[PDB]
C-alpha cells in the first residue's frame, strides 16, 4: 500500500553497522599511528 | 499495489543511491584525510626498489646486522631488516623513543609479513624487493614482530622484537 | 534406454545435477577441517586426533590448503557452472549444447583430481593463493588451469543460448536470468585472464621444470587481477537465486526488473579493476594506484548495497501479503519453516556485518590495521561462507526435487532447518571470534594453537572460536546425513521433477522499457568492462614487466 518501514529499518541497521564499524576502526588505525 | 508501489519503490531507491554515495565520499574524505597526516607513513614504498634474496644475506646492509640501525638525518634511521624463514634479522631492533624510524625489509626466501604489535607498521616482505615504511615510535618498551604471512612451517613461530629505548 | 525417461528429450538436468553434486562433495571434504581450524583458533589442538582419522594429513596447513581450495575455488566454481547454466536455459526452455556441457563437466573433474592428488600427498601446501615463490607440484597448477579453463567453456554454452534465443526471438529483451547469466559469464571472462596469464606465463613453466624462478610481485598482481572478482563470481550465482526466485519462496514478487539488471550492470562494470585492495600492503606499487582501487572498490559496494534494498523490499511486500503487520510484522509472515527460503535469508543477515568488514577492508590505510589478521577470515566466512553457501544449500530444497524428481520429505525438510540455523550460529559465533581476535592482532593462516602461550588477550574470542568448532561440527555432519540421506532413498516420484523452478514476478514497471533496454546494451558495456581493466592493470602491469625479478622457489613444508 504505502511507506515500507521494513526495508528502511534495514538499510538503516546496515548504515548503522558500516558506521559502528568504519569509525570503530578509524579510531583504532589512529590509536596505532 | 502492483504499480502504485513501483513509482515509490524506484524513488526510495533513489534516496539510497544518493545517501549511499554520500557516506561513501565521507569515507573517501577521511581515508584521504589520513593520506595528508604522518600516519600516511606505514604505507609502503611507491616506487620499485629491487635486490635479490641470494646475495642479500651475504652482502648489502642486510649482510651484517650489526649495521641495521643507521642514523640518516638528526632524527631519521634506516633500519635494514631481513624477514626470512622463521625469524627476523635482527632480534631485537634497538630504537629510540620519539624519533623517526625508516624500516627497510626484504627476504632471502618466501614472502613473509611484518606486523608490529601496537601499530600500522604492517607490510608484505617480498623476496626480491625492498619494502619501505616509515613509522615514528612514541613510547618506550617492546613490540612483537608477528609475521602474518604463511612463510611455511615455522610460520606461527615467526615473531620478532623491536625495543623502543626510553 | 533409461528407466528415468529424462536424458532423452529434456536432459540439461543430467549435467547440472553433476556440476552440482561434485561441487557439494568438494564442500563436504574441505570443510571437514573447518572445525579443526576453528579450535586451532579456538586454541585447541584438534590435529593429533584429526591426524588419526585421516592418516594422510601432513600439516595443519595442508588441511587449510584442501579446506580452502576445495570449498572456495572448487565448490564455488562448480555452483556457478550449475546455476548460471541450468537457469538461463529454463527461463528460455531451450537446451544447452550438451557435448560442451559434459566437456565442461569432465574438464573440471580431470582438473579437480589431476589437481587434488599433489595435495593429499602434501606436495603443494602453498595455500589457495599459491604465492610464488612458495613452490607447489606441477600437477597442482596444471589440475587447476584445466578445472578453471573449464568455465571458459561454460562462458559460451550460455553465450550459445543468448546467440540462439536472441536471433529467433528478435527485437526482444533477454528476460532477466539470461540477461543476468550473460553479464556474469561476461564479466567473469575479463577477470579470468588475471590468473590465466600468471599460470600460462609463470606458474606452469616454473613448476614443470621449465624456468627456475618467478618474480613474486607480478605473480600476485596477475594473481589478484582475477582473485577479487572471483568472490563476486562466487556470490552472484546466489544473487540470481535471491533476486529472481526467493521472492516466490517468500511468496511475493521481485519489486524491480531494472534494479536487478542494474545491480548486475555495476558488476561486470566494477568488479575486476580492484585487486589492489588485496595489495594495500604490497611494496613497489605506487600509492595512488592503491588510493584509486580504493575508490573503484568503494563504488562496487554500491550494487550489494542497493541490492539490500531491492531484496529487503521484496521480502517486505511478501510479508505484508501473507499477513505481515508491523514495522517488523511482515517478517514472521515469511516461510520460516521452509529451507529453500530460510537459508539464503539468514545468509543475508550474516551478510550485513560482512559487508561492513569488506568496506573498512577497502578504505586503504585502514586496512593497515587488519590486513592479515583473523579479521579477514571473519569477513569472508561471513560473505562467501554464510551467504553463497547458505544460498547454495537452500537451493537444494527445490533444485533437487526439480533436478532429481526425488521430492523432499518432511523428514529432512525439518532437519534441513536444524542444519541451517545450527550452522548460521556457527558463522556468527565464529565471526565475532575472528573479528575479535583479529583486531587483537592475531595473524590468520597460523597454527596459533601450537604456540598456545602466545596470544594471551585472545583469551575469549578464543572461547567463541572453540565453541563455533563444536557447533559447526555438529552442524556439518548433520548435513551429510542430509546431503547423503536426501539422495540415498530410492523413493522418487518425479511428478515434481518436471520443473516450474520457482521463478518470481515483477511489479511490472513504467520506465521498464526505454531504460531496461539501456542495460540490455550487452556488448557495449562489456567493452567499458574491458576498457576499465585496461587502465586498472594499466601502467602498473606494463611497468613491472619492464623490470621482472624472478627468484628461486622454496618448499618449506
Ligand atoms: C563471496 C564473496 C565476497 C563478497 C561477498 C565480499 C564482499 C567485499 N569484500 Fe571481501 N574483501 C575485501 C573488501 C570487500 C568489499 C569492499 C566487498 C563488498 O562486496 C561489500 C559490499 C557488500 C555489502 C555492503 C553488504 C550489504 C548487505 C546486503 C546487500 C544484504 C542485506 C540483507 C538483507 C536485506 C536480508 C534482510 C532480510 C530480512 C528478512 C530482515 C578486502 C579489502 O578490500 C579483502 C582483503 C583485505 C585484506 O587486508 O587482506 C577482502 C577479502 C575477501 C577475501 C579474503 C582475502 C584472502 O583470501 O586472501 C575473500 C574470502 C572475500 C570474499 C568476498 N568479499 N573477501
Ligand atoms: C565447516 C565450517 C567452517 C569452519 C568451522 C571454518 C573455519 C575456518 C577457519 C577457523 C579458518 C581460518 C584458517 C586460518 O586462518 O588459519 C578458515 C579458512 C577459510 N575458509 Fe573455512 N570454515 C568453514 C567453512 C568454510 C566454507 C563453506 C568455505 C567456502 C565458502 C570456507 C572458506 C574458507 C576460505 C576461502 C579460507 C581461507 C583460505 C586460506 O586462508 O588459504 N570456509 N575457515
Ligand atoms: Cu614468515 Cu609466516
Ligand atoms: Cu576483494
Amino acid at each position: 500500500e504505502e511507506k515500507p518501514k521494513g526495508a528502511l529499518a534495514v538499510i538503516l541497521v546496515l548504515t548503522l553497522t558500516i558506521l559502528v564499524f568504519w569509525l570503530g576502526v578509524y579510531a583504532v588505525f589512529f590509536a596505532r599511528g | 499495489d502492483e504499480h502504485k508501489a513501483h513509482k515509490a519503490i524506484l524513488a526510495y531507491e533513489k534516496g539510497w543511491l544518493a545517501f549511499s554515495l554520500a557516506m561513501l565520499f565521507v569515507f573517501i574524505a577521511l581515508i584521504a584525510y589520513t593520506l595528508a597526516t604522518h600516519t600516511a607513513g606505514v604505507i609502503p614504498a611507491g616506487k620499485l626498489e629491487r635486490v635479490d634474496p641470494t646475495t642479500v644475506r651475504q652482502e648489502g646492509p642486510w649482510a651484517d646486522p650489526a649495521q641495521a640501525v643507521v642514523q640518516t638525518g638528526p632524527n631519521q634511521y634506516t633500519v635494514y631488516v631481513l624477514a626470512f624463514a622463521f625469524g627476523y634479522q635482527p632480534n631485537p631492533i634497538e630504537v629510540p623513543q620519539g624519533a623517526e624510524i625508516v624500516f627497510k625489509i626484504t627476504s632471502p626466501d618466501v614472502i613473509h609479513g611484518f606486523h608490529v604489535e601496537g601499530t600500522n607498521i604492517n607490510v608484505e616482505v617480498l623476496p626480491g624487493e625492498v619494502s619501505t615504511v616509515r613509522y615514528t615510535f612514541k613510547r618506550p618498551g617492546e613490540y612483537r614482530i608477528i609475521c602474518n604471512q604463511y612463510c611455511g612451517l615455522g610460520h606461527q613461530n615467526m615473531f620478532g622484537t623491536i625495543v623502543v629505548k626510553e | 534406454s533409461e528407466i528415468s525417461r529424462v536424458y532423452e528429450a529434456y536432459p540439461e538436468k543430467k549435467a547440472t545435477l553433476y556440476f552440482l553434486v561434485l561441487g557439494f562433495l568438494a564442500l563436504i571434504v574441505g570443510s571437514l577441517f573447518g572445525p579443526f581450524q576453528a579450535l586451532n583458533y579456538g586454541n585447541v589442538d584438534a590435529y593429533p586426533l584429526l591426524k588419526r582419522l585421516l592418516p594422510f594429513v601432513q600439516s595443519y596447513y595442508q588441511g587449510l590448503t584442501l579446506h580452502g581450495v576445495l570449498n572456495a575455488i572448487v565448490f564455488t566454481q562448480l555452483f556457478a557452472q550449475a546455476i548460471m547454466v541450468y537457469l538461463p536455459a529454463r527461463e528460455l526452455n531451450m537446451r544447452p549444447n550438451m557435448g560442451l556441457m559434459w566437456l565442461s563437466w569432465w574438464m573440471a573433474f580431470i582438473g579437480l583430481v589431476v589437481a587434488a592428488l599433489p595435495l593429499l600427498a602434501n606436495e603443494a601446501t602453498v595455500l589457495y593463493t599459491f604465492y610464488p615463490p612458495l613452490k607447489g607440484h606441477w600437477a597442482f597448477y596444471l589440475g587447476a588451469s584445466v578445472f578453471v579453463l573449464s568455465t571458459w567453456v561454460s562462458i559460451y554454452i550460455v553465450l550459445d543460448l543468448w546467440r540462439r534465443w536472441k536471433a529467433a526471438n528478435p527485437g526482444k529483451v533477454t528476460p532477466l536470468v539470461t540477461y543476468m547469466a550473460v553479464v556474469f559469464w561476461l564479466m567473469w571472462f575479463l577477470a579470468s585472464l588475471g590468473l590465466v596469464l600468471e599460470a600460462v606465463l609463470f606458474l606452469l613453466p616454473w613448476s614443470f621444470g621449465l624456468v627456475e624462478g618467478v618474480d613474486p610481485l607480478v605473480a600476485r598482481t596477475l594473481f589478484w587481477w582475477t582473485g577479487h572478482p572471483i568472490v563476486y563470481f562466487w556470490l552472484l550465482p546466489a544473487y540470481a537465486i535471491i533476486y529472481t526466485i526467493l521472492p516466490k519462496q517468500a511468496g511475493g514478487r521481485l519489486v524491480s526488473d531494472p534494479m536487478a539488471r542494474l545491480a548486475f550492470l555495476l558488476f561486470l562494470l566494477l568488479s575486476t579493476p580492484v585487486g589492489f585492495h588485496h595489495q594495500f600492503a604490497d611494496p613497489g606499487i605506487d600509492p595512488t594506484w592503491k588510493m584509486i582501487h580504493s575508490v573503484l572498490t568503494l563504488f562496487v559496494a554500491v550494487p550489494s548495497l542497493m541490492t539490500a534494498f531491492t531484496v529487503a523490499a521484496s521480502l517486505e511486500f511478501a510479508g505484508r501479503l501473507r499477513g505481515g503487520r508491523g514495522l517488523f510484522g511482515w517478517i514472521r509472515a515469511l516461510p520460516w519453516d521452509n529451507p529453500a527460503f530460510v537459508a539464503p535469508v539468514l545468509g543475508l543477515l550474516g551478510f550485513i556485518p560482512g559487508g561492513a568488514g569488506g568496506i573498512v577492508n577497502a578504505s586503504f590505510t585502514l586496512d593497515y590495521v587488519v590486513h592479515n589478521t583473523a579479521w579477514v577470515p571473519g569477513h569472508f566466512h561471513l560473505q562467501v561462507a554464510s551467504l553463497v553457501t547458505l544460498t547454495a544449500m537452500g537451493s537444494l530444497y527445490w533444485l533437487l526435487p526439480n533436478l532429481t524428481g526425488k521430492p523432499i520429505s518432511d523428514a529432512q525438510r525439518r532437519l534441513g532447518l536444524a542444519v541451517v540455523w545450527l550452522w548460521f550460529l556457527g558463522m556468527m559465533i565464529m565471526a565475532v571470534g575472528l573479528h575479535w581476535a583479529g583486531l587483537l592482532n592475531v595473524p590468520r593462516r597460523a597454527y596459533i594453537a601450537q604456540v598456545p602461550d602466545a596470544y594471551p588477550h585472545a583469551a575469549v574470542p578464543m572461547v567463541f572460536n572453540v565453541l563455533a568448532g563444536i557447533v559447526l561440527l555438529v552442524a556439518l555432519l548433520l548435513f551429510i546425513y542430509g546431503l547423503f540421506s536426501v539422495l540415498l532413498s530410492r523413493e522418487r516420484k518425479p511428478e515434481l521433477a518436471e520443473a516450474p523452478l520457482p521463478f518470481a514476478e515483477v511489479i511490472s514497471g513504467p520506465e521498464d522499457r526505454r531504460l531496461v533496454l539501456a542495460m540490455d546494451r550487452i556488448g557495449f558495456w562489456f567493452a567499458v568492462a574491458a576498457i576499465l581493466v585496461v587502465l586498472a592493470y594499466g601502467p602498473t602491469l606494463v611497468q613491472l614487466f619492464g623490470h621482472l625479478n624472478p627468484v628461486p622457489g622454496w618448499r618449506l613444508w
